[PDB]
RNA sequence: GUAUGAGUAGCGAAAGACAGGUGAGAAUCCUGUCCACCGUAUGACUAAGGUUUCCUGGGGAAGGCUCGUCCGCCCAGGGU
RNA sequence: UAGUGAACCAGUACCGUGAGGGAAAGGUGAAAAGCACCCCGGAAGGGGAGUGAAAUAGAUCCUGAAACCGUGUGCCUACAA
RNA sequence: UUAAGUGAAUAAGGGCGCACGGUGGAUGCCUUGGCACUAGGAGCCGAUGAAGGACGGGACUAACACCGAUAUGCUUUGGGG
């Protein structure tokens, strides 16, 4: 077994947009992200 | 002896080689195959000429049991085995030529192994 | 008033080397014995030689030349093309790139 | 193990004295003179000993 | 960017043979015949996962540890 | 190889699940007038003939150094540490 | 004729010089992009739905830009020929 065993549903209820719409520290992690004019800004 | 492939290949090989030859009088491959089958064929065209049981009773060993030859009919469809071509066609051919039926020529080598390449017919 | 018409060919897929052993066996000899040592050898660089010399004996008939029965081979090259590059998947993680490379080889023919 | 310094030029080519290629003999057809190899079938021509073979 | 070692190491566990095809070209592609290997599985259905590789007709510059007229590769058209 | 990381479809391709980390890449000619036609070859590639002042300016396209790989030849070398 | 003595040249390959090619892009020259500033404007946008984005619009549509089911655009007022 080694790691990256991927999944449909945690890949979007981890790393998502809507958990990182949820706290002060998603909204800094989307604005880091813009000031650098990234396309894709979360998985 | 010429060890060419594993221990138990060699009877396969020399089986399946030597079928044809039964059908065919041409067959186009290497030096080493062509030697053996030197060896294995005039030893089975020799008892081509008793027509026995016992020739029927050891030759039936080498030659594979299956193969169709069917080129015969008037109203039939008579198919040769290839073991009844020794016995009705190549033996009664060779019957006053003493040993030596074979001839091996020398083409080419070959495209993508460099493998030098033989023909063998009987007269 | 010229003799001594040429044919090149460019970026071929072989070795720089190895096609210099067959030009070995063909510099100062005539055309009628080198094409009948081109077809006795069994390698790679002998099946592409063979159009490099028709192309330059076509060359001398349907442009300058007249006298196929005294053509000799006069110059032979050898050159490096461009190296293309590639890599392996080595054990242990790492790799090591294997170079892949082409030829440029060009025949001269000359009459006396 | 691990070669100690770089050969140089000299010991390139002086190695590379024994890796030649060569042709050993060429003989004229029976037929038509053109150059095949001895105990060989003729390619251009099809005889041997003055005799085709390559037919049917 | 290019050498050196060096045309050395290696080509990643396994049984193939012949005849006839198309082709500029064939051990490697197509067809035929025999032989051989697994068979609580190298056989059938599905859940994740992959995201057009599936199908048809073409092509051979690069990929395919050799070749390659072939391909899960490229072109163009279609299928849920 | 400077100047923003980025003169070019660059925060891209790529790498890591993730926060993140981050390249190489400009120039034919004044004007595409970018080689009709013939020949070898399956093609690529080439040789003529043409355009162009110039093709060793032919799409890897101004100039084209060095390591490196080749061809021909004036002189020397097979009792030498 | 015999004896005694002296004895050059040839290169499987190699070294040095010259001459001619190939691989590779240093250097020479150039601007389409930068860097640091100067004078002035401006120093907010949003429940009338913002910033940033997804999906779609052309005869041909892979991408960029522009636009929005009125979709490579509509109306009006001046310039322009
Ligand atoms: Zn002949």
């Amino acid at each position: 077994k080694r790691t990256y065993q991927p999944n449909k549903r945690k890949r979007q209820k981890v790393h998502g947009f809507r958990k990182r719409m949820s706290t002060k520290n998603g909204r800094r992690v989307l604005a880091s992200r813009r000031r650098k004019g990234r396309k894709v800004i979360s998985a | 002896r010429k060890l060419g492939r594993t221990s138990s290949q060699r009877k396969a090989m020399l089986r399946d080689i030597t079928t044809d030859l039964i059908i065919n009088e041409r067959i186009v491959t290497t030096e080493a195959r062509a030697k053996e089958v030197r060896s294995t064929v005039e030893k089975m065209i020799t008892l081509g000429k008793r027509g026995d049981l016992h020739a029927r009773r050891q030759a039936a060993t080498f030659v594979r049991n299956e193969v169709a030859s069917v080129r015969e009919e008037d109203e039939s469809i008579v198919v040769e085995s290839a073991l009844q071509k020794l016995f009705n066609d190549l033996g009664p051919r060779f019957a006053e030529r003493q040993g030596g039926y074979t001839r091996i020529l020398k083409t080419e080598p070959r495209r993508g192994d460099a493998a030098p390449m033989v023909v063998i017919e009987f007269v | 008033q010229i003799t001594s018409a040429k044919a090149t060919a460019k970026t071929v897929r072989t070795s720089p080397r190895k096609a210099r052993l067959v030009i070995d066996l063909i510099r100062g000899k005539s055309v009628a014995d080198a094409i009948s040592i081109l077809k006795f050898t069994p390698n790679k660089s002998a099946g592409i030689i063979e159009k490099v010399l028709m192309s330059a004996v076509a060359n001398a008939e349907n442009n300058f030349d007249l006298d196929v029965e005294s053509l000799v081979v006069s110059e032979a090259f050898v050159n490096e093309g461009p190296t293309m590059k590639r890599f392996r998947p080595r054990a242990k993680g790492s790799a090591s790139p294997i170079n892949k490379r082409t030829s440029h080889i060009t025949v001269v023919v000359t009459e006396k | 193990a691990v070669p100690a310094r770089r050969t140089s030029k000299a010991k390139k080519a002086k190695r590379r004295t024994h890796y030649k290629l060569t042709i050993k003999g060429l003989n004229a057809c029976s037929n038509c003179g053109e150059m095949k190899k001895s105990h060989h079938v003729c390619p251009a021509c099809g005889h041997y000993d003055g005799k085709d073979v390559m037919s049917k």
